[PDB]
DNA sequence: CGTCATGATCATATTATTACGCCAGACAGGG
DNA sequence: CCCTGTCTGGCGTCCTCTCACCTATGATCATGACG
């Protein structure tokens, strides 16, 4: 379901701007996890160019330059 | 604070008269198995100095 | 916070860290000059009671408060649900260059252009009227400019109808459903106080004239212009996106 | 309630009846209310959900598709091929039933022009790309997508679906709601699927299962009603036949599970000990 | 006949229902409750005195000492309301009580105290009610609202279908005491019984009961039958009474008498019980297997081993039976436990009971109550005795005892506070008979369990709290000090009962700020019945069926006036004519119909004897005698409309208009409004705003002059009279002489409000209204108020309406008003803005208010005085200076930018020591005159009607025409007259006038003493300074307009006078409204108000061409008889045949601008009535006339609809509402933008924006629109200097809170980072 | 000159429950 | 150990505007007045 789905993500970041933020940060705590910024709403949380319109170029050239 | 009285009085419903004590040292529903030992201990302490907050 | 009467209702956190700060210096006192055997635990216990009410209170049982019914705040209430860092600080922000009145309809305008007053038209385009009052000679410093654009003199009214004159804005209204509730026009000076709204855009932001209120919004950026001229303009979306049908239909 | 209100606005409206119609309004605010704190946070959820896929790719390459039949609840066809196939990818490669002739290639966007030469030939079932099916890592391709909507080409590299999607979702939340026999009426040839069906000594078809479900495929190869059959029911017809309209073709009891048989003979008991296995319980006001 | 102000515009009325019983005085609910809160109250109860009997006499800790209660009074107040509002002090009485402390001997507490003492004690100040029904808390007036909660008693709810998921209903039996531990007996899914107390852990529900001293023995009598099995020669023979057999199947043949009656494999039938019970079977015989499950009810004991044979409540087996046999016992007791009848819940609950005496019952009690401790006997019988058996802590009230005995069918309504055994075994029986399939549950939002608590009750509540805290203080001082040494005031402290009451009055949830911009607003917010508050319920968990109208709302809550939003049906507004009854439920009028008249008398019903009668509704037809005309009645029987016979009626409604409130009974027309529209109209006239020159309704229901003259705005004569002098400051009446006291010689003094603030910013004007030498009656009005028109309620204006699309400028619902409107200045609203201003006290020194001040020229300090305030009068303009004011750095007062206005009021408060300047001088003095004057002239006025009561008096016996002014005036006594009631008289005007001059001498050195002393301030402040603008509003395109209708819109453009569509005579229309939100918004009322309006009008014009030719009386008697006239059966039946002359003319000239129509509620003015008044003018039958275009000049075709509708101005201005910010102050702890208005601030861009944005493909809209513009700082500083520079372009950076992010989650024991 | 009384200023955390509701997942009761 | 009930945790629209409220009580020390 949705708010299970939403919640049982591979980044911590987007699962603790949704519903229960003790349940995931104590589970991204101890599991040491590590989110790389995938997608739009961490992008918009640590204030950089969204992934999706022009940001999609952007993007593109960022990763092609790794 | 030390108190000693447990035999048929007022086990745990009147702390004293009135004034105002936190608690009855709360530590589970009925007061800390306090044995016939560290009573005896503080019978004569402060063996030290005035110590103080410095 | 200070109240402005010589007193400080304090935040809840420097209550909380005061609350733990002398439960724990008067443990450190009772370890100096030793525990009565089984003594050093009820300290403890009180100790561990209060960092609990600190890390996150209420968690444990009954919290604690400060005045009178309503529990205070620990950290985990500043990171938790509403009123907290992430959906009240971080993914929605409040906004400077923006302002916002009561619509109205105004049915000559293009779709394309919106009417707005000249005075929020004045306050929200204020460093661009400094701009252009330094860059044609009318102010020396900044602080000239700003005089004049305060006592609204003569000439200013000309730098104003040549700074809106290609540069659109964001209109908005408050409960922005689905995507068409953004979009973006080209403003016309209105004397009045007011925005004038066209009228069959008004369809896509399901708003009547009876007391709604919607909020304006300036692109300073060059980039954000062109993403307002091309991407979000009044005329291009004129489709809607759940299905085929036009979003311009005749009210 | 038993007694109606017979007075117009225009008219007045005595205090009773004005009283029973503000039962009526409250009642319908109160809805509004709790009706927009649900629809808010749905929105909310479903934003929470997609906020991440964006067309990433320019073409898959796979062709498993979800195939695309108009719907049929039993009545008239509610929601027709033009208006689900409209502007979609096909899967596999529609062949008209001049069969090895091609009518669509098999990446051909069906946009308006498209869709009317489906509605001519009458296709059946334009299997058809779906987003569920694709095969693009870490996103979703464009051609599995389809049309852009609010446009009307295909879908840009890098718009965000899943935000659009959860927001056209959400957004009519708004205005949701919160708190015998088988009777004909077009007439064609008559379809029958998953049927285990055998013949009684009427000369008639009866029917040995519950999943039967009727069709009546028209003169131009769709179907246009469709029934789904109980389990024992009686048919008037049998398969590929031809009917008319206004005929019940079905009849059998909701009440009573029919235990009909195959073969013709005898009947005995096997393992049925009368007073544990069976109990003798006269029908005493009928007799049999 | 009428009153004199009645006779200066005689209201048209329609309507044909004959009234009975006239609108009561409309804030008796506040009134009424208070002044039962606050009263000498004798025999214990209500009042004060229910606080000071039950918490009083306070005795100790069995130190033989004992505080009891004698009395209380209260002393007056020391400042009046109008010194309290300016001031801002609470407007208090202090409480004077008289306590008594006596001192008990040794070894005799029944012998004799050695020193009583009684003395006064001070405690507590509380707040007393003004005349309006309002308190004045700290100088802003508030209300205290009614609360709708849960009547106390017994209350079997049905937790149905939702639990277990099997659908098997529980039952739950709430006992609600007004005071003390709930307790809550309920079932479970296996059918056993449970109780609870006060929603903590569950126990089986007959442990109680032995905790009330019962042996099972007796639990089993109680709760059960018996059956009785004789051992008699064969088989265990057995009593049978055949009843209940009533439908069980026998398991052998039931033969007696030597005849088969029942046969193995049926039934006993009803006809079998009838044969069995007809030859008085007794006796029958039973099988060995059928007392194989029997449940014994009582022990058997073995006589010779002196051992237990069976246990009580235990079934019986073939040993069992073999056992007791053999020892003697040839009676067996058993239960009868059927399947529907009477299920065994009392016997499987003593089944799962580990307790087996009343002590260990008392001791699981005392365990579930305070967990994990030892108990003792003694304190197991303290606790309780001390929950349900206590006159302290346990205490239904007499609503509580009176539910609790009709809910279990009782007959005395009377009983004790507290419980007792039959009270909870009639609650188990109950419960256990609700279980067995008789008798019914109660729903909860039936008004019969819904009591309303007021003003009177809450505060008796929250002194009683305040009052157990001092006892709980008291308790301490009294047991442990030395006696006899002190009194009765060192020991009782006025601290906590202060704080209590004070913090009630202050912030609560029901003691609200009064939204008072309009007498309906007023009049309006009094009468409200929340149920939000303590004790209620909450907005944002519950829920359905309480936002629902429940159908015996009918005539006590109105249906139609609540507010829309986040809590409907919870904010429900008091009826009309709807009362409170003797115990707080709400109880409305009928009229008692005997068999074949509807007789006169009222009657009034509760809400439970509302539905065991039949009520006729209210407009059903009878002829003259009360014989109802059909033989078909529609009424409602119990809950239920339905059609009834003639003579079955029990009761009729009183009136027409007493389902709606008075927000909702002033909307004319309001049966031909859509519910909904009716609502947001209703909701909107609360809303309006005082214009400038208020007219009057020319649609009105007569309904006005009620919410006028019982509203406290206008200012109605006390005794009638004579005027004297009429001034815009004063009014003088002369009382007539058949009204007046013997003593006091008197006439009267009414000093006006002129412009001073309201709490909504508006303008709560007084205007005098009668002339001078004019006539007054008892209970008239004088001075009209704000919104309000010789006695009348006009909130907004009448205007010339016209329903036609004029090209586009009303398109969704705005409204296009001509410029005609905007230069008669007839919306142009007064406000009054304060601006305060403080003198505080930090480091370097004190402050300086004076005007020598840096940074300044000649153009900010032209505007001030010498002294730094403003003068009174300085028109000022947005961002002036009105107090100079420096610190040890400019801070002076400045308007806030926006806003113009004229200063017409400055108040200067010094906290006493600081030096006053000059103006503040110059204040005292001031007022210094206006009170030496006014004190002056009080005693110059009365002093006038004594020496004219002495000239009234020596008209008769000793009499002197010319030597009686050859004397001076203040020696009229000593004239020649003898020892009469004359010189009696006299003697007592001497005594009123030495009286009045001591009096003026002490009063004005109190007075002196007033305005000469300081003020009690704020810690460290040396002088406020208040200053009111006072700003006038006039109209423009974006302010709120709306009829009384839902006709909602903001006003798109104020059109010249040339462009409005006219007509075939000249006048052009005023407002332009739009056609189309008539059919879809079904409110088909107001185009029924706007063709009576034109009718209204058309009348108006005839009286104003038959007066401007100057036409004698006779022509305008005629028609002014023949438009009074005009209908059916009406009540109103004028004659002007006893006007005489002069009132027809100037009742004419109140008439000329429009003709006043009342058109009540559900009784009005039909169409055919419209229809012959519209052709009494001249004017188009069908409404509409043909109107030219401003424009073209040329027709518009199909002829459109013109009148007059009655248009409000809303308080939703648009000066108001706007705002813009380009760069202003940032937040400190997160550096985005403040939010607000007055705070500068920039507009939430939220999170659905975000999704909206993030849904197009615009991203660097974004990134700016949440780094850029809104939290990173060096961002936005090379943001600014770009955007000066002509560089359009950002460096992007990172969101500070971000970084607060990091902060909050670092601050824990996790470790967040950035990597790379 | 000394003692007593009154007034003013400064100093810390119960004072001696009841009217939401659903879902869900873990913890434990019964068998 | 395999259900099946209980328990306690989560969650419950957006934007704006207005208003109030944000101790008082007790104890100790100092000063003044009276004996
Ligand atoms: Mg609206
Ligand atoms: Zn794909």
């Amino acid at each position: 379901g949705i708010t299970k789905a939403s919640l049982a993500t591979e980044s911590f970041i987007s699962a603790a701007s949704f519903q229960e933020t003790t349940r995931v940060l104590t589970e991204a705590a101890v599991a040491g996890k590590r989110d790389e910024l995938r997608g739009l709403k961490e992008n918009v949380i640590v204030g950089r160019l969204i992934p999706a319109g022009t940001g999609y170029a952007y993007h593109q050239d960022r990763m092609r330059r790794r | 604070l030390f108190v000693e009285f447990d035999p048929e009085v007022i086990h745990t419903t009147t702390i004293n008269a009135t004034r105002g004590v936190s608690h009855f040292v709360r530590f589970g529903a009925s007061p800390a198995i306090v044995p016939s030992a560290v009573i005896h201990q503080l019978s004569v302490y402060k063996p030290k100095d005035i110590v103080d907050p410095a | 916070v200070p109240l402005d009467g010589g007193r400080f209702a304090t935040s809840d956190l420097n209550d909380l860290y005061r609350r733990v700060i002398n439960r724990n210096n008067r443990l450190k006192r009772l370890l100096d000059l030793a525990a009565p055997d089984i003594i050093v635990r009820n300290e403890k216990r009180m100790l561990q009671e209060a960092v609990d009410a600190l890390l996150d209170n209420g968690r444990r049982g009954r919290a604690i408060t400060g005045s009178n019914k309503r529990p205070l705040k620990s950290l985990a209430d500043m990171i938790k649900g509403k009123q907290g860092r992430f959906r009240q600080n971080l993914l929605g922000k409040r906004v400077d260059y923006s302002g916002r009145s009561v619509i109205t309809v105004g049915p000559y305008l293009r779709l394309h252009q919106c009417g707005l007053p000249k005075k929020m038209a004045l306050e929200l385009f204020k460093p661009f009227i400094y701009g252009k009052l330094e860059l044609r000679g009318l102010a020396t410093t900044i602080k000239a400019a700003k005089k004049m654009v305060e006592r609204e003199e003569a000439v200013v009214w000309d730098i104003l109808d040549e700074v809106i004159r290609e540069h659109p804005v964001l209109l908005n209204r408050a409960p922005t459903l689905h995507r068409l509730g953004i979009q973006a026009f080209e403003p016309v000076l209105i004397e009045g106080k007011a925005i004038q709204l066209h009228p069959l855009v008004c369809a896509a932001y399901n708003a009547d004239f009876d007391g709604d209120q919607m909020a304006v919004h300036v692109p300073l950026t060059l980039e954000a212009q062109l993403e307002a001229r091309a991407l979000m303009m009044s005329t291009n979306n004129i489709l809607s996106p759940a299905n085929g049908e036009p979003i311009i239909v005749p009210s | 309630i038993e007694t109606p209100i017979t007075a117009n606005f225009r008219e007045g409206l005595n205090v009773l009846q004005y009283f029973i119609s503000t039962h009526g309004a409250r009642k319908g605010l109160a809805d509004t209310a709790l009706k927009t704190a649900n629809s808010g946070y749905l929105t909310r959820r479903l934003v929470d959900v997609a906020q991440d896929l964006v067309v990433t790719e320019d073409d898959c390459g796979t062709h498993e598709g979800i195939m695309m039949t108009p719907v049929i609840e039993g009545g008239d066809v509610k929601e027709p091929l033009r208006d689900r196939v409209l502007g979609r990818v096909t899967a596999e490669d529609v062949l008209k039933p001049g069969t090895a002739d091609i009518l669509v290639p098999r990446n051909t966007l069906l946009h308006e022009q498209w869709c009317d030469l489906l509605e001519e030939n009458s296709v059946d079932a334009v299997k058809v790309r779906s987003v569920v099916s694709c095969d693009t890592d870490f996103g979703v391709c464009a051609h599995c997508y389809g049309r852009d909507l609010a446009r009307g080409h295909i879908i840009n590299k890098g718009e965000a679906i899943g935000v659009i999607a959860a927001q056209s979702i959400g957004e009519p939340g708004t205005q949701l709601t919160m708190r015998s026999s088988i009777q004909v009426k077009n007439k064609g040839s008559i379809k029958l699927s998953n049927v285990k069906s055998v013949v009684n000594s009427s000369g008639k078809l009866v029917i040995t299962s519950r999943n039967t479900e009727l069709k009546l495929i028209d003169e131009f190869g769709r179907t246009k009603e469709s029934y789904k059959v109980p389990y024992g029911a009686v048919l008037a017809k049998g398969d590929g036949e031809q009917v008319a309209g206004g005929e019940t073709v079905a009849n059998w009891d909701p009440h009573t599970m029919p235990v009909i048989t195959e073969v013709s003979g005898f009947v005995r008991f096997t393992d049925m000990i009368d007073g544990q296995t069976i109990t003798r319980q006269t029908d005493e006001l009928t007799g049999l | 006949v009428y009153s004199y102000t009645e006779k200066k515009r005689i209201r048209k009325d329609f309507g044909k229902r004959p009234q009975v019983l006239d609108v009561p005085y409309l804030l008796s609910i506040q009134l009424d409750s208070f002044q039962k809160f606050i009263e000498q109250d004798p025999e214990g109860q209500y009042g004060l005195e229910a606080a000071f009997r039950s918490v009083f006499p306070i005795q100790s800790y069995s130190g033989n000492s004992e505080l009891q209660y004698v009395s209380y009074r209260l002393g007056e107040p020391v400042f009046d309301v109008q010194e309290c509002q300016i001031r801002g002090v609470t407007y208090s009485a202090p409480l004077r009580v008289k306590l008594r402390l006596v001192i008990y001997e040794r070894e005799a507490p029944e012998g004799t105290v050695k020193d009583i003492k009684e003395q006064e004690v001070y405690m507590g100040e509380i707040p007393l009610m003004t005349d309006n029904g309002t308190f004045v808390i700290n100088g802003t007036e508030r209300v205290i609202v009614s609360q709708l909660h849960r009547s106390p008693g017994v209350f079997f709810d049905s937790d149905k279908g939702k639990t277990h998921s099997s659908g098997k209903v529980l039952y739950n039996a709430r006992i609600i005491p007004y005071r003390g531990s709930w307790l809550d007996f309920e079932f479970d899914p296996k059918d056993n019984l449970f109780v609870r107390i006060d929603r903590r852990r569950k126990l089986p529900a007959t442990i109680i009961l032995r905790a009330l001293n019962y042996t099972t023995e007796q639990i089993l009598d109680l709760f059960f039958e018996k059956v009785i099995f004789e051992i008699r020669d064969n088989k265990l023979q057995m009593e049978l009474v055949p009843e209940r057999l009533r439908g069980e199947t026998a398991s052998f043949d039931i033969e007696a008498n030597g005849k088969v009656y029942v046969e193995k494999g049926r039934r006993i039938t009803a006809r079998h019980i009838r044969q069995l019970e007809k030859d008085d079977v007794k006796l029958i015989e039973v099988p060995v297997e059928y007392i194989a499950g029997k449940v014994v009810a009582k022990d058997y004991i073995d006589e010779s081993t002196g051992e237990l044979i069976c246990a009580a409540n235990m079934e019986l087996s073939l040993d069992l039976l073999a056992k007791l046999s053999q020892s003697g016992h040839k009676r067996i007791e058993t239960l009868f436990t059927n399947d529907l009848d009477h299920g065994p819940y009392i016997s499987e609950t003593l089944r799962v009971d580990p307790t087996n005496d009343r002590l260990s019952a008392l001791v699981e009690i005392y365990r579930m109550m305070r967990p994990g401790e030892p108990p003792t006997r003694e304190a197991a019988e303290s606790l309780f005795e001390n929950l349900f058996f206590s006159e302290d802590r346990y205490d239904l009230s007499a609503v509580g005892r009176m539910k609790f005995n009709r809910s279990l069918l009782r007959e005395e309504i009377e009983g004790s506070g507290i419980l007792s055994k039959d009270d909870i075994i009639d609650v188990m029986k109950k419960l256990i008979d609700i279980r067995n399939g008789k008798g019914e549950v109660d729903d909860i939002d039936h008004l019969g369990n819904r009591r309303i608590r007021s003003v009177g009750e809450m505060a008796e509540n929250q002194f009683r709290v305040g009052l157990v805290r001092v006892e709980r203080a008291v308790k301490e001082r009294l047991s442990l000090g030395d006696l006899d040494t002190l009194m009765p005031q060192d020991m009782i402290n006025a601290k906590p009962i202060s704080a209590a009451v004070k913090e009630f009055f202050g912030s609560s949830q029901l003691s609200q700020f009064m939204d008072q911009n309009n007498p309906l607003s007023e009049i309006t917010h009094k009468r409200r019945i929340s149920a939000l508050g303590p004790g209620g319920l909450t907005r944002e968990r519950a829920g359905f069926e309480v936002r629902d109208v429940h159908p015996t709302h009918y005539g006590r809550v109105c249906p139609i006036e609540t507010p829309e939003g986040p809590n409907i049906g919870l904010i429900n507004s008091l009826s009309v004519y709807a009362q409170t009854n003797e115990y707080g439920f709400l109880e409305t009028p009928y009229r008692k119909v005997t068999d074949g008249v509807v007789t006169d008398e009222i009657h009034y019903l509760s809400a439970i004897e509302e539905g065991n009668y039949v009520i006729a509704q209210a407009n059903s037809n009878l002829d003259e005698e009360g014989h109802f005309v059909e033989d078909l009645v529609t009424c409602r029987s119990k809950g239920e409309s339905s059609l009834f016979s003639r003579d079955q009626v029990d009761y009729m409604d009183v009136s027409t208009q007493q389902v709606v409130s008075v927000g909702a009974s002033l909307i004319p027309f309001l049966e031909h409004d859509d519910a909904n529209r009716a609502l947001m109209g209703a909701n909107m006239q609360r809303q309006a705003v005082p214009t400038l020159r208020a007219d009057k309704p020319l649609v009105g229901t007569g309904m006005e002059r009620a919410v006028a003259v019982d509203s406290g705005v206008t200012a109605v004569a006390k005794r009638g009279g004579v005027v004297q002098y009429v001034d815009a400051s004063r009014i003088v009446i002369k009382v007539n002489e058949d009204e007046m006291y013997p003593g006091e010689a008197g006439i009267d003094i009414y000093n006006l409000t002129k412009y001073t603030r309201s709490n909504q910013n508006t303008c709560i004007n007084q205007m005098p209204c009668v002339s001078l030498g004019e006539p007054v009656e008892r209970g008239d009005v004088l001075a009209d108020g704000p919104s309000t028109d010789l006695g009348e309620l006009a909130l907004g204006q009448n205007m010339r309406v016209a329903f036609m699309p004029w090209n586009g400028y009303n398109f969704e619902d705005s409204i296009l008003v001509s410029e005609r409107v905007v230069q008669e200045d007839r919306f142009t609203t007064i406000h009054i803005q304060e601006l305060a201003c403080v003198s505080r006290d930090t480091k370097l020194g004190p402050e300086e208010i004076t005007a020598d001040i840096p940074n300044v020229g000649e153009a900010a300090l032209s505007k001030l005085d010498e002294s730094g305030i403003v003068y009174i009068g300085a028109e000022v303009t947005g961002g002036d200076i009105l107090v100079g004011k420096v610190t040890p750095k400019d801070s002076s007062l400045r308007v806030p930018n926006g806003v113009s206005g004229t200063v017409i009021d400055v108040q200067v408060f010094t906290r006493d020591g600081v030096e006053k300047d000059k103006r503040a001088l110059e204040i005292e003095e001031m007022q210094l005159k206006q009170a030496k004057k006014d004190l002056s002239e009080e005693l110059q006025i009365l002093e006038a009607g004594l020496f004219s009561r002495i000239r009234a008096v020596l008209v008769a016996g000793g009499v002197e025409a010319e030597k009686l002014d050859k004397l001076p005036r203040d020696r009229w006594l000593e004239l020649g007259l003898t020892d009469e009631e004359k010189q009696n008289q006299l003697e007592q005007l001497a005594e009123q006038y030495d009286e009045l001059k001591h009096e003026f001498e002490k009063k004005l050195e109190a007075k002196r003493r007033k305005i000469t002393q300081g003020d009690d301030l704020a810690p460290g402040v040396l002088k406020i300074v208040k200053v009111y603008l006072a700003v006038k509003r006039r109209i423009q395109p974006g302010d709120k307009m709306a009829g009384r209708h839902g006709n909602k819109g903001v006003i798109s453009k104020i059109n010249p006078i040339e462009d409005m569509p006219y007509d075939e005579n000249g006048t052009p229309v005023d407002i332009v409204l739009n056609p189309l939100g008539v059919p879809s918004r079904m409110n088909i009322g107001q185009i029924l108000e706007t063709h009576l309006g034109m009718a209204a009008k058309g009348i108006g014009d005839k009286i104003n061409a038959m007066l401007k030719q100057q036409q004698e009386v006779a022509k305008l008697r005629e028609f002014i008889q023949r438009a009074y006239d005009l209908g059916a059966d009406v009540r109103q039946k004028v004659d002007l045949s006893t006007f005489s002359d002069e009132e027809v003319m100037r009742l004419a000239e109140n008439l000329r601008k429009g003709m006043p129509i009342a058109t009540p509620v559900f009784d009005g003015a039909k169409e055919a009535e419209i229809k012959e008044l519209l052709k009494l003018g001249d004017l188009p039958t069908s409404g509409q006339i043909r109107l030219y275009d401003g424009r073209t000049g040329e027709q518009f075709e199909r002829p459109v609809t013109v009148g007059y509708m009655y248009m409000l101005k809303l308080n939703h201005l648009v000066d108001d509402k706007m705002h813009a910010r380009s760069t202003g102050s940032y937040s400190l702890v997160t550096q985005q933008p403040l939010g607000g208005k007055a705070q500068f601030g920039g507009q939430r861009f939220g999170e659905m924006e975000v999704w909206a944005l993030e849904a197009y493909g615009a991203a660097y809209t974004l990134q700016e629109m949440l780094t850029v513009k809104s939290d990173d700082v060096n961002g936005r500083t090379k943001m600014y200097k770009n955007i000066v520079d002509g560089n359009h372009q950002m460096e992007p950076g990172m969101p500070e809170s971000f970084n607060v992010l990091l902060k909050e989650i670092r601050s824990l024991g996790i470790n967040i980072e950035l990597e790379d």
